[PDB]
């Protein structure tokens, strides 16, 4: 066996080699202790965390409006509890909210005979209305009260003296809300006189018993200036309007009213509506469809839906149907007046198994709302591209970076996209790759070159590429 | 003694691959039902392999464990063969996770919505481990009291979440995910699948080469064979509780995302949880790559007394002894694996050759089934249990080239390279003579070097 014996080393091992010894010992804590701080360089000057800003629960994700719910369902089922069994869908929509409603007791045109605190008897009871509040708040689906008082005549606010009509809403903001409801909203205040001091003292009503509440509101316009006015008190107010409503169809005067309203803004929540009622097909054509929803899905703030919006439920394409509330439809017999006028894609089912249909393509999105932290609350940031295009970025702090690009007219173009202008840490790579399409014909998953993007008439792309450097 | 068979015994299969591999089963199973099948389907598989081990243990029981087992049915290159893997992959690996996980768990309550840096994380491993085997280079029976205050804070953690995420369901909300979405859909029935089983295996292991030791010393003579099908499922409950903490007050996304789950389990739950969680997470983390330099040494001495393993190694000092040239051959190949690029590229490459270590044991005792009898087995199994042993352990690394090739490519490299320092190593002549005084004389520096003196011979 190979070796030096214990003896024979004790021999050898001593004379100078005690301090060869000892320096190679000595060596070890110094390049320890230089192994150590060399770490602690690093965890010094390390890019920190942003702290994340206490979202709401109206924040995360779409609402969806539904009022008529005798069409919602259709005939026979036109009910608070024929409505409660389809939260399976609206959970297939991945929404966190209902505006409902509203519900209240209005016969017609009348002050006197017209209480927001009693139900009206189409509908249910208070206590068909709890079972309805309680089995969505097991999959948590909150619901938002439509609070708005002529609901079925012309004038929506009883044209007569005011005061003691925003007195029944004062005592109903309490009264819904002891019953647990999460949310109201009143529409068409542009025939409300005084709009901005009864507006500001429900919100301290609204958040006068917890914070967890909020207050949706309507109106027909789409003056940018009108709007500021109703928000200038009130910071913490949502308000729908038909800002965006107006067409153009052109990119650069649709990013013209996306940046303004939020330059003049600065940065707060925005709620990224067509309209305060209608649809979207009342406003689009037949191929835009498919790409506002991206748009939609992606800016800064709460999108908010109606029904039918996720299968381009078009009232024009459909006869004998009242354009306020269309038909909602679910299936082939969906619309029993006329058979054979509905087709297989038109109706929820016929379009749940199809991977390129509209609705396909709303719950791609309405997923990737709910979870991804830049789109949920990231930053934004657009910048300059074509003459027909609209991009724009959603970036958080270390978190996947987002890339859309959208196409509003029918002219194939390339790219062009010139930074220029954005920080190194939203800073574009050369290729990322891409996430989904509103055309079919792409390649999903493999990254694309941006300088070398074509884009064909009408395609929204919306792609992906890491926090890097 | 009756029920101390089992705890001495639930303890050493409870390692701290509990904090690292519910993210890996996550993100190779989809959703937690899927995932939950995964942590009992390695329930019942690891009852079958330590079955395996615990009949042969008993049959052959010289020395050395695993490695003389497969000495005494090979004995020549083989096992030398096997000798060379375990010093270079399986013992430097799986003491370079338990390390990078020590770091991760204590870099991470000041970096808590962010990603802890690749290069830092690396840097904090690496002294873990240099701190920690300069320890055991020191006083041997001041590192065994080290052994002690590790032991309780691993289980103090994995209680602590559990009551935790036991009132969490109890306050209110009960069912609070009730995720299995994906319990039948995103299944490849290939990759996937073994990627996820990977993970779940890894995170408890040892049932092999730690039990032989662990009913010696009381003798209760056969009655281990019961004490670990009692104990592998309090095992398995332990380690399916833990999850459902994880997915209740987690979502699948904060999961997927974070390299620590528990202090996100921590974070929402309370609001001291700065001094609980990473603390005991990091304690039980820092216990795993120090007992893991106890038994180390005991692999040396075996092979050098058998003529394999130059003999620099097994050699012990002289005041304050300790086995010094080889705890820093232990640490040098552990700080080897600090160029690896991802954790569960490690794991994927550890229990690739981890569980063909373990198959061609056992088909070595089919063959010592077949030929040669009568060898007073004092416990045999029905010889049905280890063919569903190997025929799912052929299943795991045939799909393993299907799925990362390269790694395991350059598995096979290095197992080419023991082959010419097999030659070179006891079969060589010793005929030209200028190597034989060189072998001498590099021995006798090290000697010099380190004051290490041979074995009592
Ligand atoms: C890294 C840790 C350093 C601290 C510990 C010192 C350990 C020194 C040896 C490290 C390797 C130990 C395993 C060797 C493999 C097993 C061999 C065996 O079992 O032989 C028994 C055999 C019997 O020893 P005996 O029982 O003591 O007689 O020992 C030897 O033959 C020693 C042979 C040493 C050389 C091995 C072959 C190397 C070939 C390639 C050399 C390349 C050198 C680098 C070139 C320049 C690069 C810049
Ligand atoms: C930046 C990279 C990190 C810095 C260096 C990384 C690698 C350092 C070496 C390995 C890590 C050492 C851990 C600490 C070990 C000593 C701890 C201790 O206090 O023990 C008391 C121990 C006993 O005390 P004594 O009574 O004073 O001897 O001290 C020693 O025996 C000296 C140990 C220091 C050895 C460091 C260098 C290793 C020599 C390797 C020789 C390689 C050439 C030979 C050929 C083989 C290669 C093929
Ligand atoms: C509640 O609405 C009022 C009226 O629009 C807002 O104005 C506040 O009026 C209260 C009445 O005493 C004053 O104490 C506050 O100083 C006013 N605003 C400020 C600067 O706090 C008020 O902003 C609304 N909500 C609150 C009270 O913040
Ligand atoms: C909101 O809708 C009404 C309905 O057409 C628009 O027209 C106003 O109608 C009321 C009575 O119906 C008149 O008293 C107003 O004078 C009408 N407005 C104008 C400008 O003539 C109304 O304009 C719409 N609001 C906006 C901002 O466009
Ligand atoms: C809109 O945002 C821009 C900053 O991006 C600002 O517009 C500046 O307005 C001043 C005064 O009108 C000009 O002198 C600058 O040249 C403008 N800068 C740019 C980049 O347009 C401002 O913060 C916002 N606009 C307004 C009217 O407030
Ligand atoms: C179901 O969709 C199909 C195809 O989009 C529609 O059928 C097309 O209708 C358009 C009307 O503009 C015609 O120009 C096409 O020739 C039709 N395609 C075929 C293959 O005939 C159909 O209308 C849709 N369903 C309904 C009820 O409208």
């Amino acid at each position: 066996t190979g070796l030096s014996k214990e003896e024979l080393l004790k021999v050898a091992g001593s004379p100078g080699w005690v301090r060869t010894r000892w320096a190679l010992l000595l060596l070890f804590w110094l390049g320890w202790l230089g192994m150590l701080a060399g770490a602690v360089v690093i965890i010094v000057r390390a890019p920190r965390c942003r702290e994340l800003p206490a979202q709401k629960w109206w924040h995360t994700g779409a609402l969806y409006r539904i009022g008529d719910l005798q069409a919602f369902q259709g005939h026979g089922a036109g009910n608070l509890a024929g409505l409660k069994g389809r939260l399976d869908y609206l959970s297939s929509l991945k929404v966190k909210g209902l505006v409902l409603g509203p519900i209240h007791k209005n016969q017609k045109d009348d002050v006197a005979q017209t209480d927001l605190l009693q139900i009206d008897p189409n509908f249910g009871s208070k206590e068909d209305f709890d079972s309805l509040l309680q089995s969505a708040k097991k999959k948590s689906i909150r619901v938002i009260l439509d609070l708005t008082p002529n609901y079925r005549g012309e004038n929506s606010w009883f044209s007569t003296q005011v005061d003691t009509v925003a007195t029944k809403v004062k005592d109903a903001l309490e009264f819904w809300l002891q019953a647990g409801v999460d949310g109201f909203q009143v529409r068409d205040i542009e025939n409300l006189k005084d709009a901005s001091s009864f507006l500001a003292e429900w919100q301290n009503i609204t958040k006068g018993f917890s914070e967890d509440r909020l207050l949706i509101a309507g109106t027909n316009s789409s003056d940018l200036q009108q709007i500021l006015s109703l928000l200038e008190s009130n910071k913490d107010l949502l308000l729908t309007s038909s800002y965006l409503s107006d067409s153009g169809s052109t990119g650069e005067h649709t990013k013209s009213l996306v940046t303004q309203y939020l330059n003049a803004t600065g940065n707060r929540w925005c709620s990224w509506s067509l309209s305060q009622a209608r649809l979207l097909t009342s406003f689009l054509p037949a191929q835009l469809l498919r790409l506002y929803q991206l748009m939609l899905f992606t800016l800064p703030g709460t999108p908010v839906f109606s029904y039918g919006d996720e299968i381009g439920l078009d009232a024009a394409a459909l006869p004998g149907q009242p354009m306020e509330a269309p038909v909602m439809l679910w299936d082939e017999s969906s619309f029993p007046d006329i058979p054979g006028a509905v087709s297989a894609n038109m109706t929820v089912k016929g379009q749940s198994e199809d991977p390129g249909s509209l609705l396909s393509l709303f719950r791609r999105l309405s997923d990737q709302r709910s979870k991804e932290r830049s789109l949920l609350h990231g930053d934004f940031h657009a910048f300059s591209a074509g003459p027909g295009l609209f991009s724009y970025i959603r970036h958080w702090d270390q978190n996947e970076r987002f890339l859309v690009v959208l196409n509003f007219g029918d002219v194939g173009l390339s790219a062009g996209l010139q930074a220029s202008d954005l920080p190194a840490s939203a800073s574009l790579p050369a290729k990322a790759d891409l996430l989904l399409s509103t055309q079919p014909g792409r390649e999903e998953g493999s990254p694309l070159e941006l300088e070398r993007l074509k884009l064909e008439p009408h395609e929204g792309l919306l792609l992906r590429f890491p926090y890097a450097a | 003694t009756l029920l101390n068979g089992v705890a001495i015994i639930v303890g050493t299969i409870i390692g701290s691959g509990i904090f690292v591999t519910p993210t890996g089963v996550l993100k190779e199973a989809g959703s937690p039902g899927l995932a939950l099948v995964v942590w009992a389907a390695c329930g019942v598989f690891s009852i079958v392999g330590a079955l395996c081990y615990a009949e042969l243990g008993t049959t052959i029981s010289k020395s050395g464990g695993d490695y003389a087992y497969m000495l005494e049915v090979y004995g020549s290159l083989p096992a030398f063969l096997k000798l060379w893997i375990e010093l270079l992959i399986i013992r430097p690996s799986s003491q370079y996770i338990v390390a990078l996980v020590f770091a991760t768990y204590l870099l991470k309550p000041l970096f808590p919505t962010c990603p802890v840096p690749e290069e830092a994380a690396k840097l904090v491993a690496c002294l873990c481990v240099l701190l920690l085997t300069a320890v055991n280079c020191y006083s041997v029976k001041a590192a065994t009291r080290v052994q002690d205050a590790f032991a309780a804070a691993k289980l103090l953690a994995l209680a602590l979440i559990i009551l935790l995420g036991f009132v969490q369901i109890g306050k209110g909300d009960v069912s609070n995910l009730d995720p299995n979405f994906s319990f039948e859909g995103t299944k490849l029935d290939v990759g996937n699948i073994v990627l996820a089983l990977y993970s779940g295996l890894f995170a408890y292991g040892g049932w092999n080469y730690l039990n032989f030791v662990t009913e010696e010393m009381i003798n209760p003579y056969r009655n281990l064979p019961l004490a670990i099908i009692i104990s592998l499922p309090i095992v398995t409950l332990v380690y399916v509780l833990t999850n459902l903490a994880y997915f209740t007050t987690l979502s699948t996304e904060q999961m997927l995302s974070s390299e620590a789950v528990a202090v996100d389990f921590g974070n929402y739950h309370l609001g001291v949880m700065s001094w609980i969680i990473p603390v005991f997470v990091g304690l039980s983390c820092f216990g795993s790559v120090n007992g893991s330099l106890f038994t180390s040494s005991r692999l040396f001495f075996v092979g050098s007394r058998e003529g394999h393993l130059p003999s620099i190694l097994s050699m012990i000092h002289p005041q304050l002894l300790t086995p010094v040239p080889s705890l820093v051959f232990t640490c040098v190949m552990t700080l080897l694996y600090a160029f690896s690029k991802d954790i569960f590229s490690v794991i994927n490459f550890f229990s690739f050759f981890n569980w063909l270590c373990v198959a061609l044991a056992i088909i070595g005792m089919i063959w010592l089934r077949h030929r040669k009898p009568e060898l007073e087995r004092p416990i045999k199994v029905n010889l049905a249990l280890p063919v569903f042993f190997i025929l799912a352990c052929l299943f795991l690394i045939a799909v393993s080239f299907w799925k990362t090739p390269v790694e395991c490519g350059i598995g096979f490299t290095i197992i080419l390279s023991g082959l010419p320092v097999y030659f070179f190593g006891v079969w060589w002549k010793n005929k030209p003579k200028w190597l034989l005084q060189g072998i001498f004389s590099t021995t006798v520096l090290c000697q010099k070097l380190m004051q290490v003196v041979p074995q009592e011979t």
